[PDB]
């Protein structure tokens, strides 16, 4: 539904060459930050479920985590914008395009429009 | 230091020692024990603060708000100019709870100044404050709560509406 008709969808493609020219998301990026805590979350979570240290052990296997769901999270962030991205080129070229259906409005200032006013008493 | 025309006083008649009896009187000698004791020591600790406020004096200055297009002339949704205005209004809102307070003032200082007089004497006070009381309200009473620019806009339309009316 929605987007997946779109046409020039090839399918089964993660990210389309046309996403290369949104910018890219930056690694210092808050949401990919926050994967990466996941990640470490993860990792803490496996040491306390096999009864290690929780968070001296498997320096190694923390790394792992965290840099797995980091890579992830950067692609995964790139398809999101590149997503919405073309939901708002659809949605701009579509309001061009019928122009009836999206009509300017005329702009009344306050002192022309009347609001009722409701005393509070 | 406060403006006379902002604080009105009206001018101070005091009147004149007049002594009919030899006995001393008692508040003439306690009122100069008093300022000796007292007034003298208090008068010269304030010699001394204010030798030293003027040896390092500094100055404060009051901020001058430049008056911004009202809510009347800001489009529908047009939330910056509607933000200036609205700011603007809850100033003037401010700056008119101020003159209602300073009127209030004068009225009370004259209740105390004028004395068992008060009903006559502090009339002009009282027609003051009647007339700053009545257009206070009616600017800004009923509003409620969440009072905008926008709805005191409404109800002033909502009285030229009824005053339109009454012309018939």
């Amino acid at each position: 539904t929605m987007m997946s008709g779109r046409p020039g969808r090839v399918p089964l493609q993660f990210l389309p060459n046309e996403a290369r020219s949104l910018p890219p998301p930056k690694l210092t990026d808050p949401r990919l930050v926050y994967m990466g805590f996941l990640g470490y979350c993860s990792g803490l979570i496996d040491n306390a479920i096999r009864r290690r240290p929780v968070v001296s052990a498997g320096l190694h296997r923390q790394l792992l985590y965290v840099t797995s769901f980091v890579f992830f999270g950067y692609y995964l962030l790139k398809r999101q914008d590149y997503m919405y991205a073309l939901r708002d080129h659809d949605m701009f070229a579509y309001v061009k395009s019928h122009p009836e259906d999206f009509p300017e409005k005329d702009k009344k200032t306050y002192g022309e429009i009347l609001e009722e006013f409701h005393p509070v008493r | 230091s406060w403006d006379k025309d902002v604080y009105p006083e009206p001018p101070r008649r005091t009147p004149a020692p007049a002594p009919q009896t030899s006995l001393p009187n008692p508040v003439t000698y306690l009122t100069k024990i008093f300022d000796l004791l007292v007034d003298r020591p208090v008068t010269l600790a304030r010699e001394f603060i204010e030798q030293q406020h003027a040896k390092n004096r500094y100055y404060y200055y009051h901020r001058e708000f430049r008056r911004v297009p009202d809510i009347t002339e800001c489009e529908e949704k047009d939330i910056l100019c509607m933000f200036e205005a609205e700011m603007q209004w809850r100033r003037d809102y401010k700056v008119d709870q101020e003159i209602v307070n300073i009127i209030q003032e004068r009225l009370k200082a004259c209740q105390q100044r004028e004395g068992e007089s008060y009903r006559q004497n502090c009339a002009k006070e009282l027609e003051q404050f009647t007339q700053v009381s009545k257009a206070f309200q009616d600017r800004y009473s009923d509003l409620g709560a969440h009072y905008s620019a926008r709805k005191c806009l409404a109800k002033q339309k909502q009285r030229m509406l009824a005053e339109r009316k009454a012309a018939k």
